[PDB]
């Protein structure tokens, strides 16, 4: 009965205790935040919100050391991540993506065989590597006692 | 006695005990003086008070714990340290006989457990599938009516084909905690549904589950019919399955036998007692202790087991048609035309 | 594969048998637990897709 | 179970053809040792590779990168980049595996 | 066969002992009275087993009974004996190699009763069974577990029974 | 009637630190002129 998806106002909360706790308490940063425990303020913040995260475009030589990482060594993506110097979430996308942007062309066009595979009725098993839900205008009692 | 109107009514405060009696409920600490000339004459606060007759009335109507009330006392904090001699548990104890706070005790006696019990009661009734006037009461799964008791039929699924409750009126809680005429009349509907089920060529399994009776949940009598050729190999499966429950070196020994004792002179009026009857001849009881080694279902998990039965039947239960899927109490009342007691009105 | 799921829901939930003090997150490990048990082809669904898609 | 598989090892050194005998000089050894660090040793490339051989290329990408996490205590982070996580559910399956591989090495494929 | 490992459980029973009889603080002086530790825990007992060898004295061997013509003093195992010395479990507890000639036996003896018992047309009685309900390779009594069925498909448990210590 | 709508403002985490050094719950008042 803890997760979900990260909101703005968690986030900022979330840097804010940071700046009191460090990145040694995530037991007091998890107090301060409701439905989030600390091993999901860790991750997220390791996985977002680290001021060493690139958000930015791939380059080009990141995706050559990428492709050739990962034919490197297969499914290791928190191994090859500190060497590309991406989140392995990150890496792992755009790995896929990759992946995508040419078995398409090698076969299909557009569309024909299998119109969704995508996940309905769950819940995503890492919300943390989601960018944040902006804060809704009537905020709840909720929100705004946090 | 005491009053206490709930929202506009009035209610008659009582207290139930361990052994399910109900008894009628009436209406800084100074460290009193535990001495005389040298010599200690008296322990608690009110050592004088009390007189044999007395004693009597609150040793009958004295609820079983008499330990409890003052070791959570004197378990709080901001209050020293055993040093291992010379100030054990036993003089602490002794030094914890204040003067309580004018009444204090029977306020804190009447307050809490009058309104807690009834507040947990009204609860109960209230979401009670069970207890005719209640919120939930699908009133369609009614088959029988009689003086005090009834046959009702699962709200989920139902396990099996013909599965029934036998369920009493008011709320009472357990087997043991009924009087003669409520259970002189469960076993009328029991050698009713037995004559049912063996003409129709199938066996029954009465079973009893009674958790700790300190959440008020309302009594019920599982009637569960299986297949002859199952039946007879029933109180082998009960018999290896009791032994393999509860916390490893027990104390109160495993499954007791039922043949001809009968719970109600079998287990003592107040603690748990999973049942389990095959058909006319009693089966075994399981005291239980330890109310996390033992499930609250562990009946229909026996029976769902020997029937193949997948385990969403018997725990949390399949809901079905609101009306149209539970009008298997159509076919079951076809079933229970000729062995009906209840009437005498079929001219 | 719903015989699989009941074995290893067993097999799980026999960890957590003996005590009774939990935190958060083994509450959060018996209530997809009950969850599994409580609609089993929800959790094989699921389970099948980590076995598709989930790298990290 | 074990005492039965000691009990089942001496008779089948029994039911060996003419194993005590010793008049044109034969000799009967017996080896007991470990895989001292196989745990610790394992890469984790060549076992996707033996995985694939095994089972499905996604049960065998999933299983080798279940054992490339990142563990923690107190203070401390490192990934498991080289062996393998002995907690897992399916180590049971690596394990026994990875040694019915080295089992081949050390008897041969005719033996 | 081992004469250490019997030493050792002497001596562990013995801690535990003195474990709690310092929970009774007790004092270093002995006769403390050990059916207090070897009671069945039914009479209020611990329960406590034993693979040692304890003898009770004989002053605890007096018990007595108040009547409607007195009181009557009746007494346990008096001729001459000493022979009162708590049962050790050796003596309980079946051997495996009487367990691995017994498990055949009782597994083709199972088998031809209920060949027998089908061919005649009634279902298997409490008794019957009760003739060999603890014994065998997995012991008989498992052929009526809660659920056969769905532990058919439960492979390869025993490695997965010895690697739970890392979970 | 309550309603979810993306928004404009999008407080941050010094908007926090401002508001949180503002409650000054440390700061006793001086003693009165005696
Ligand atoms: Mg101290
Ligand atoms: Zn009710």
């Amino acid at each position: 009965i803890k997760g979900g998806v990260w909101r703005n106002t968690e986030d900022e909360i979330l840097k804010a205790a940071v700046m009191k706790y460090g990145k040694n308490q995530w037991s007091r940063i998890a107090s301060l935040l409701h439905r989030k425990s600390a091993k999901q303020c860790k991750a997220r913040w390791y996985e977002w919100l680290d001021p060493s995260i690139k958000k930015t475009e791939w380059s080009r030589e990141e995706e050559e050391k990428l492709l050739h990482l990962a034919k490197l060594m297969p499914t290791q993506w928190r191994t090859i991540a500190p060497i590309i110097g991406r989140t392995a979430a990150q890496c792992l996308e755009h790995y896929e993506f990759l992946l995508d942007k040419a078995a398409q062309r090698d076969n299909e066009e557009e569309t024909t065989d299998d119109p969704r595979k995508l996940k309905p009725g769950e819940i995503d098993p890492n919300p943390e590597t989601k960018p944040a839900r902006p804060d809704p205008i009537d905020m709840d009692e909720d929100e705004l006692e946090m | 006695s005491g009053v206490e109107n709930e929202d506009q009514q009035e209610v008659i405060l009582v207290r139930t005990d361990q052994s399910g009696r109900v008894w009628p409920v009436n209406t800084k600490r100074q460290m009193v003086s535990t001495h005389e000339e040298r010599e200690r004459v008296r322990y608690f606060h009110d050592d004088d008070n009390l007189s044999l007759n007395d004693l009597v009335k609150n040793e009958k109507m004295g609820t079983a714990e008499n330990q409890n009330k003052l070791f959570m006392r004197m378990a709080s904090k901001f209050m020293g340290k055993t040093d291992g001699d010379y100030y054990t548990l036993d003089d602490m104890f002794v030094s914890k006989a204040a003067e309580r706070e004018r009444l204090g005790e029977e306020e804190e006696n009447q307050r809490k457990k009058a309104i807690a019990e009834h507040r947990s009661l009204a609860a109960q009734m209230e979401k009670c599938l069970y207890c005719f006037d209640s919120s939930q009461f699908p009133k369609h799964l009614i088959v029988a009516i009689g003086v005090k008791v009834y046959l009702c039929l699962p709200n989920v699924r139902s396990l099996t084909e013909g599965h029934c409750l036998i369920v009493p009126l008011q709320h009472h809680r357990a087997a043991t905690l009924l009087d003669e005429d409520i259970w002189e009349e469960i076993q009328m509907f029991r050698k009713s549904l037995v004559k049912m089920f063996e003409d129709k060529g199938l066996d029954c399994i009465f079973l009893e589950t009674n958790m700790s009776m300190k959440k008020q949940y309302h009594m019920v009598y599982e009637c569960i019919p299986l297949p002859k050729e199952v039946g007879d190999m029933a109180p082998i499966y009960f018999k290896k399955a009791i032994m393999e429950s509860d916390e490893e070196w027990s104390m109160n020994k495993k499954l007791i036998d039922l043949s001809s004792k009968d719970i109600r002179k079998s287990v003592p009026r107040g603690l748990p007692y999973f049942s389990v009857d095959f058909g006319l001849h009693g089966g075994f009881a399981h005291v239980i202790e330890d109310q996390h080694k033992f499930p609250h279902y562990f009946g229909k998990e026996i029976i769902g087991g020997m029937l193949d039965i997948e385990p969403r039947l018997w725990r949390k239960g399949i809901r079905e048609s609101f009306e149209d899927q539970r009008k298997k109490a159509l076919q079951f009342a076809q079933w229970w035309k000729p062995y009906d007691f209840t009437k005498s009105k079929n001219y | 594969d719903t015989k699989l799921l009941i074995l290893a829901l067993e097999r799980l939930k026999e960890a957590y048998s003996v005590k009774s003090r939990l935190n958060q997150s083994q509450r959060e490990e018996l209530g997809l637990i009950e969850q599994a048990y409580d609609n089993p082809h929800e959790a094989l669904s699921r389970i099948k897709r980590h076995l598709l898609t989930q790298r990290a | 179970p074990p005492p039965l598989l000691v009990y089942k090892w001496c008779q089948g050194i029994n039911n060996l053809q003419d194993v005590w005998e010793t008049s044109e000089g034969e000799c009967n050894v017996m080896l007991e040792s470990r895989f001292e660090k196989m745990y610790e040793k394992i890469d984790l490339t060549l076992l996707n590779r033996l995985l694939r051989l095994i089972v499905d290329h996604n049960i065998a990408d999933y299983m080798t990168a279940k054992n490339n996490v990142v563990i923690n205590y107190k203070d401390m982070n490192h990934t498991n980049s080289y062996g393998i996580i002995r907690g897992l559910q399916f180590a049971s399956f690596i394990v026994q595996y990875y040694g019915l591989v080295m089992d081949l090495l050390v008897l041969g494929l005719h033996r | 066969n081992t004469q250490e490992l019997l030493d050792l459980l002497v001596k562990c029973e013995n801690k535990i002992q003195t474990r709690i009889k310092i929970g009774l603080n007790s004092k270093m002086p002995s006769r403390f009275p050990p059916v207090v530790f070897y009671t069945p825990k039914e009479l209020g007992g611990l329960g406590m087993l034993s693979m040692g060898h304890v003898l009770i004295p004989q002053s605890d061997l007096r018990w007595s009974k108040q009547t409607d013509v007195g009181i009557t003093h009746f007494r346990s195992g008096m001729s001459h004996e000493e022979d009162q010395l708590i049962p050790n479990l050796y003596r309980y507890i079946q051997p495996w190699e009487s367990e691995f000639i017994d498990s055949q036996r009782v597994w083709a003896e199972y088998a031809l009763k209920r060949q027998e018992a089908i061919a005649q047309n009634r279902r298997l009685t409490l008794e019957d069974l009760e003739d060999s309900w603890d014994r065998g390779i997995p012991r008989i009594n498992t052929l009526f577990q809660k659920d056969r069925h769905t532990l058919a498909y439960d492979k390869g448990w025993r490695v997965r029974t010895d690697f739970k210590q890392y979970q | 009637v309550k309603n979810k709508a993306p928004a404009e403002v999008q407080i941050t985490a010094e908007q926090l630190l401002r508001e949180a050094k503002e409650r000054e719950l440390e700061l006793l008042p001086p003693p009165p002129q005696q």
